[PDB]
């Protein structure tokens, strides 16, 4: 249900995130910070599983956010991998991994992991 | 917090 | 290096994945079997850095590839984070994050965790 | 192999 | 902080996590489940930072259950990386990986991974 | 059988643990550098599945390393999660998390995650 | 339930 | 290198 999906979602850090489910499985949207500014806001993409177990299990999905746009670049891109959870209080778990360009000498500690919760009312 | 993903609000 | 990822590349299990990279950090393609047989083959949506150091860093980027093609349907979908190293031998070096829809009683172990490195030749 | 990311070529 | 660390923990699944911190660094314990019945109960080894920072940060840990007691093998094992914070609401924020035992075809979906929040009083 | 396991493991980094497996399933030893200095050296302590199947599946095992010893205190601890695989060239095939300790605020980013293949064999 | 660690204090 | 898990035998 790409109804249920497309949306506005809020974590725990403060970040935000619009994104549009289309039918064929794709996501789209922006990531962004709380005030939500031009300045923080970074282009996301990814896919979902459009058509979902109706035996009350969740909808598996993942996006991808490279931290680079016009006023700024890290040099690095995070992925997150997680499910969908319908219901009165719809959420988004998901796990995440953050990957930095590194030289060949620090590439064993080039990716940080990590977790985040989105709900459709911010916290 | 001096990376976008924190919810960084400038640069560093 | 857009011209140093666009391609096709082989990772350790024999998969293919197959992949554009645009101008403005998209990264577009397909994903695989050693086979290619139709039915094996998935569409996958990323981002890349697309103004990584000129020093000898990596490019750092990110792809999702969500587990339904019109033949099948996994109920999952799995995200590669990593980074791309160009040169004599060049490779893509990622960690990757697997999640499947499952029960809210499950959903402890929902998600698998591994690494592949992929290669311009079959392993 | 029965999941499409270790090589299945066809579903199990 | 042993004094901090010593003592029965609980995390969102209900687990009840008893642990004892050496003052050499070490950690000794027992892991079992709500009901608390001898077959239910699994050793647990691990280290932490003796001698954490006094700028407010947390304190350093890890440690690992195999899955296996004298009444049944589970042929798996799990290990739990995070921190300990203390204070008014004392808890110990961890991320986890649950390897099996597996043939190599298997391998490559080996390990899981999660997060655990443990605190002092059941949730 | 803890005879496989016991002995010296190389990783493909070049640092190097002496291991003792227990019969009851303990895991004991030391976590070193190539040079081998004794300020190189940090003790470890991990649990194994003692009694594995018998049908070509790997031993699990996990083990962590706080890093203090007497020279020096990096205020973290890493877990490796893994299996055992023996044989003509045996070895343990291993994945990480690191910890540091830290504030609430850079909590987000106190774990890293990663690899490691360790053998009896000086690579 | 059918893993020790979610609480498995049963017979699967 | 300067962590003792990469094997930083030295000191930084």
């Amino acid at each position: 249900a790409e109804a249920g999906i497309t949306g506005t979602w809020y974590n725990q850090l403060g970040s935000t995130f619009i994104v549009t489910a289309g039918a064929d499985g794709a996501l789209t949207g922006t990531y962004e910070s709380a005030v939500g500014n031009a300045e923080s806001r970074y282009v996301l993409t990814g896919r979902y599983d459009s058509a979902p177990a109706t035996d009350g299990s969740g909808t598996a999905l993942g996006w991808t956010v490279a931290w680079k746009n016009n006023y700024r670049n890290a040099h690095s891109a995070t992925t997150w991998s997680g499910q969908y959870v319908g219901g009165a209080e719809a959420r988004i778990n998901t796990q995440w991994l953050l990957t930095s360009g590194t030289t060949e000498a620090n590439a064993w500690k080039s990716t940080l992991v990590g977790h985040d919760t989105f709900t459709k009312v911010k916290p | 917090c001096c990376h976008p993903q924190c919810g960084a609000a400038y640069s560093c």
